């Protein structure tokens, strides 16, 4: 049931990542603590956000509502294994135990990773330890936790919950900027209609679009957005950045620039992005202007200035700390303005490759195979 | 080395230096940089002015040459700055045509000085040089017109292969 | 021209088109792909090596 | 040690001596290959 | 081994080289606002 | 044309040669009778170089 | 007294290996190195580096010290009687009471191995008697009551010099191999207190003596030690290497030739010099031998890539970065970050904010060319990026203020020979070109001669290596 638990984490985003109306996460923190027993929001905004106004006792009642669960949830940890349980005491503990501080957490895994006995149990262990890591930008959590699940879940699993565990792996690989094997795991769109970890599946073709705009090339682009109308009877939904890829193959870079911004502010305001989204929007630039200067060379960035907007200026400082930052061969001028369709790799690179690696490696060998004797 | 502090002792680093910088070294300047190095940056003009004036030299500038030589006698420096002026001299016999197009009489005027006396007219009569109408050129092409790449390394394929011979 | 459909230059300074392609080179491509996996290959082997020795 | 130690380490080249005994080694391999 | 003088002595983290590669072009409107600029 | 499809088989033996802890009966010393091949072959490809410059004048 | 049982036993293994089976590895062996007991000393001098050495304090004081360096008297078969006395010594230090006799009494125990008998004809059983107690003693320089103790120690290992030099026979491949590292414990402990005046002859005539007679890793070392010893004071005999390079041994201990190259990179740096410099600094960077030696190629890297940092063309060079040193490179950080900004406030503001760690590099050469490091930096950027720039443009985009200025900084980029850049000449405004269709063809196959001769040569060396 991480769904509502993934609107928490992005509860806990909206604590970190926008400090406009500090009051906005408390606001939303004492909401899901005033019912949900949910006190772990409460605490965490006394931390960041502001330090509870209004909540000294008014959750602090709530807090020994679970301590009391707490305590009766140990306490039938005991009545319970009175009774035999094929380590589903130890289950039921660390599934009610997975609410108020971390020792709900030191009493949810420390009981079930020691009797964790089939796929189940360890099932929902890693499918809610990808849950308490996500309600930070965790990934020492949500993927630890799918180490233990190759030793311990799948084993054959589910034609249905081994495509959810692969679905997490890919939704990580967005979350980081592993910007192919997130599709590649998103790619399934038949086996994550909706589900307690699909916060909504509309967010799911958002984390999809937001590395498929990117892992697609224009085959694959084509292959998994156009192609896979699947996705499409569902991102009807969504149709600002649907259009934007729908540019994204005809290449209309004015459109590109305006979704370009909207994205941009868009991930600007976007869990597990803050500290990185920086590159994405300017490599969709640098990409989409290597086949644009790939249809020909006698050309000028001012004939696409105005697909630029007014980019002549912008994308001079533009791709001159583009190519700076070592992009896309091609030639372009300022007194002239030009545009150039080159670098082929069989003309020297094809075959520049080859001592770049046979003399890396032969000099490994080398000193390798030199201290064999000295 | 527990001796009198030595009067001179600023300048005559500095003579040296003034001197080695006449001479076109490359390495005695930092060995210099090396030697005592903490009187450098904080006084001692007699050598805080000639390094920040080497860092202007190789900066690209020929007229903090002048900017400088309103105060640079320093006790008959005045040899090494006419030495130095040379320097300025033969070094625009290198750097003045070194991939340029064409220069005329007032880039002759701006880089060198001394607007003309016969001796921009023994530079044009001494490099081998075409005194065009009120104009410059190196030469006719610039680079003297920069055809068989093969049988040179066929002659290194002999010896390749002779390489590859006798061991295996 | 971006999917394949075409291969060549157009113009507009100019405004004269031009088509080219001789894409294959079995040499490079094959020769040199192999020798990328035959790196791998001698990565392998550099285990190997550094196990026997210790 | 005015005339008396160089003969003393060509006789510590001999090390190519011992090349020579592995080339000893390879010419038996393969002439016992050339056998069979 | 360290005989010598010495002795006296991605979350993010894989995209920070590019942020401080990233730290010299407009960190994160001017953008967009050089649309009505013209 | 044929060496990129002939090395490229016999580069599958040090895959095979990953034996690393206690695997390995004879090594399938096949690794050669292609080197020498590859030898005379460029060999001849050189030698070729040489007589164009040679006889051509 | 349970732990000095650990001492006893590895003491033990140590000069057995050295005493016992060096000296038989010393009788008639070493047709080119047979005295493997050498490297398994050296090995386990490098296991006393790991460990406390022997007797430093281990739960008593000074057992072994007065206890082993009797009695080796090599002689009849029943010198093994002589080992177990050494063996059943050890009921001193568990049941009896210890006393201190170390750095004191050892003065007659050092002259104890000679004063038995006739013990025997080598010498690295004298060096052995000389170094295996006294190293264990230079690793405390506490300054007080044991560091003039090393001093004197390190006499009796110039007497070992006095006694590698008129030693009656190639034992120099274990004596020179402990004398690598105790020559540098010497230079240490010389140099804790003050420079080293006539120690510098004695490097000099120790460099002399091992000439050609007996030339196996002592120039080498010694020559680390001359190197180290130019470096670390003043700079006037580095033309003594300019014109008397005899620097090629067999390269044998394969860390000492890559750290000899790091330390004449470090010289070729200081003389003037990015290209050589840098790729020598590369050689030794890719020869870093492991790490398994905890953050000791950290701070030598950062006065490694120093050059790197000069040559303007490095990015931020986070992926050596320790994170003990991250404390340390709070200046250095910032300053690879200077070195991708182009600000000149913030170029001299790094300096204004971190002087005194530049002071702990102490290169002043650095400074001396990091501006123009900046504007090179700038020319290669903009002139690999704009066909035909004017100058008017990077100029007044890097604040020139002015035609000529930006003239002669173009005009010293061609003497520097990075682009083609000329000038249009009316009053500047630069007309230029970049170069692709400069060649492709010919020219690889003129770099592959040196490519697959480099292989042939690595070839021949597999060769000369399967020798073995």
């Amino acid at each position: 049931p991480k769904n509502p638990d993934l609107r928490i984490a992005q509860l806990r985003f909206l604590l970190s990542l926008p400090e406009h109306r500090g009051d906005a996460a408390v606001r939303d923190e004492l909401m899901a603590a005033v019912r949900d027993n949910n006190m772990a929001p409460y605490y965490e905004a006394l931390c960041k956000s502001l330090d509870w106004q209004i909540d000294v006792d008014l959750l602090n009642k709530m807090k020994k509502a679970n301590e009391d669960e707490l305590k009766r949830l140990d306490e039938e940890l005991e009545d319970a294994e009175k009774n035999l349980g094929e380590s589903e005491i130890r289950d039921a503990m660390m599934a009610k135990a997975e609410i108020g501080d971390k020792e709900g957490a030191l009493t949810a895994f420390r009981k079930t990773y020691d009797k964790t006995v089939a796929l189940g149990h360890r099932l929902d262990i890693v499918f809610y330890l990808l849950r308490i890591g996500l309600f930070y930008m965790d990934n020492d959590l949500i993927t630890r936790n799918t180490e233990k699940a190759k030793s311990l879940i799948e084993e054959g699993g589910d034609w249905d919950r081994r495509n959810r565990l692969k679905v997490y792996q890919g939704l990580y690989c967005v979350a980081i900027r592993d910007f192919k094997q997130a599709a590649e795991l998103f790619l399934d769109t038949v086996s994550t209609f909706t589900s307690y970890e699909l916060m909504d599946y509309k967010t799911f073709v958002t984390y999809t679009v937001y590395v498929s705009m990117i892992a697609l090339e224009r085959p694959d682009l084509r292959e998994k957005v156009i192609k896979g109308a699947e996705i499409l009877e569902v991102l009807h939904s969504l149709p600002a950045v649907r259009q934007y890829l729908f540019s994204l193959y005809e290449c209309r870079y004015s459109v590109f620039f305006q979704s370009l911004a909207v994205v941009e502010q868009e991930m600007k305001k976007d869990w597990l992005f803050a500290p990185h989204y920086r590159y994405y929007v300017r490599e969709m630039r640098i990409h989409a202007y290597s086949q644009l200067l790939e249809s020909y060379r006698s050309l000028t960035l001012g004939y696409m200035a105005e697909a630029f907007g007014v980019g002549v200026e912008f994308i001079d400082q533009e791709l001159s700390r583009f190519i700076a930052a070592g992009r896309l061969h091609c030639k372009i001028d300022k007194v002239n303005e030009i545009v150039e369709t080159n670098r082929p790799d069989s003309k020297n690179w094809q075959y520049q490759e080859t001592i770049k690696k046979g003399d890396l490696l032969l000099n490994r060998v080398q000193k390798l195979s030199r201290v064999i004797n000295m | 080395e527990q001796l009198p502090e030595s009067a001179y002792m600023h300048q005559l680093l500095g003579l040296n230096l003034l001197f080695l910088l006449s001479q076109n070294r490359v390495a005695e300047f930092h060995t210099e940089l090396e030697r005592l190095p903490a009187k450098d940056i904080q006084t001692n003009v007699y050598i805080k002015h000639p390094v920040s004036l080497e860092q202007y030299l190789m900066e690209g500038s020929y007229n903090k040459v002048f900017l400088a030589k309103g105060n640079i006698p320093a006790e008959s420096y005045t040899f090494f700055i006419d030495i130095l002026l040379d320097t300025i001299r033969d070094e625009i016999a290198g750097c003045i045509e070194k991939a340029y197009e064409k220069i005329l009489f007032t880039e002759a005027t701006r880089i060198l000085f001394f607007n003309t006396p016969k001796k921009m007219t023994d530079y044009a009569k001494k490099r081998g040089w075409v005194l065009g109408p009120n104009n410059y050129y190196s030469f006719a092409s610039q680079q003297q017109k920069p055809t068989i790449p093969s049988t040179e390394l066929a002659k290194q394929v002999i010896e390749y292969a002779r390489q590859l011979e006798m061991i295996v | 021209i971006l999917d394949k459909k075409f291969h060549g230059i157009l113009d507009q300074g100019e405004g004269v088109l031009i088509i080219f392609d001789e894409p294959p080179v079995d040499k490079t491509y094959e020769a040199a792909l192999e020798t990328i996996q035959n790196m791998s290959k001698v990565v392998d082997s550099l285990y190997n090596k550094a196990k026997k020795l210790t | 040690y005015l005339s008396k130690i160089e003969e003393l380490q060509l006789i510590v080249n001999d090390k190519s001596q011992n090349l020579r005994r592995l080339q000893a080694q390879r010419n038996e391999l393969n002439a016992k290959v050339r056998l069979l | 081994m360290s005989e010598k003088k010495q002795p006296v002595d991605e979350d993010n983290w894989d995209d920070d080289n590019v942020e401080d590669d990233f730290s010299n072009q407009l960190r994160a409107e001017k953008h967009g606002y050089k649309m009505e600029t013209s | 044309n044929y060496n990129k499809a002939v090395e490229e088989e016999d580069k599958m033996t040090p895959e095979q040669l990953a034996i690393k802890n206690v695997g390995k009966q004879d090594p399938k010393r096949h690794l050669e009778e292609h080197v020498d091949v590859l030898m005379t072959s460029n060999i001849v490809q050189c030698l070729a170089a040489m007589l164009d410059t040679v006889v051509f004048k | 007294p349970p732990p000095p049982p650990a001492p006893q036993d590895v003491e033990m293994k140590e000069e057995a290996a050295t005493g016992g089976g060096s000296t038989g590895e010393a009788d008639g062996k070493t047709a080119a190195a047979a005295a493997e007991h050498s490297q398994r000393e050296l090995d386990t001098v490098t296991l006393e580096d790991i460990k406390e050495h022997v007797k430093q304090l281990e739960k008593a004081v000074s057992g072994k010290e007065p206890r082993f360096v009797l009695r080796a008297l090599r002689m009849l078969p029943s010198t093994s009687r002589r080992l177990n006395h050494y063996v059943l010594y050890k009921a001193v230090q568990g049941f009896f009471t210890s006393n201190n006799a170390t750095r004191d009494f050892l003065l007659p125990f050092l002259e104890e191995p000679m004063d038995t008998e006739a013990d025997l004809q080598f010498r690295p059983r004298t060096g052995k008697a000389a170094s295996t107690p006294l190293l264990p003693e230079v690793e405390a320089y506490l300054q007080l009551l044991v560091v003039i103790f090393m001093m004197n120690s390190k006499r009796y290992k110039e007497a070992q010099k006095i006694s590698d030099d008129l030693m009656q026979t190639q034992n120099r491949r274990a004596l020179d191999l402990v004398a690598a590292k105790c020559y540098y414990y010497h230079a240490r402990v010389y140099e804790f207190l003050d420079k080293l005046d006539v120690v510098r002859s004695f490097l000099h005539a120790r460099l002399r003596t091992a000439t050609l007679r007996h030339d196996a890793d002592g120039q080498a070392t010694l020559l680390n030690l001359l190197l180290r010893n130019y470096l670390h004071y003043s700079l006037y005999d580095q033309a003594e290497k300019l014109v008397s390079k005899s620097v090629f041994p067999e390269q044998a201990n394969n860390n000492e030739w890559a750290r000899y190259l790091y330390y004449t990179g470090r010289i070729k740096a200081i003389q003037l010099e990015y290209s050589e410099a840098r790729r020598t600094m590369t050689n030794a960077l890719r020869k870093a031998p492991q790490h398994t030696a905890v953050g000791f190629k950290q701070t030598v890297h950062k006065l490694l890539i120093v050059v790197e940092l000069l040559l303007g063309e490095i990015p931020d060079r986070l992926q050596f970065r320790q994170p003990s040193l991250k404390r340390s490179l709070m200046p250095y950080f910032l300053l690879t970050q200077a070195v991708r900004t182009g600000n000149l406030a913030k170029f001299n503001q790094v300096l204004d904010q971190f002087g005194e760690k530049f002071q702990a590099d102490g290169t002043y050469t650095l400074i001396i060319r990091l501006r123009h490091n900046v504007i090179k930096t700038g020319v290669r950027m903009i002139s690999l990026s704009y066909s035909r720039i004017s100058l008017a443009d990077i100029a007044q985009k890097l604040q020139l203020d002015s035609p000529e200025d930006a003239e002669f900084i173009v005009a010293k980029a061609i003497r520097d020979g990075v682009i083609e850049a000329s000038i249009n000449h009316e009053k500047g405004y630069v007309q230029s070109k970049e170069m692709i269709d400069i060649y492709s063809t010919r020219e690889p196959q003129l770099a592959f001669h040196q490519r697959i001769s480099f292989c042939l040569d690595i070839h021949n060396m597999s060769v000369k290596a399967m020798r073995f």
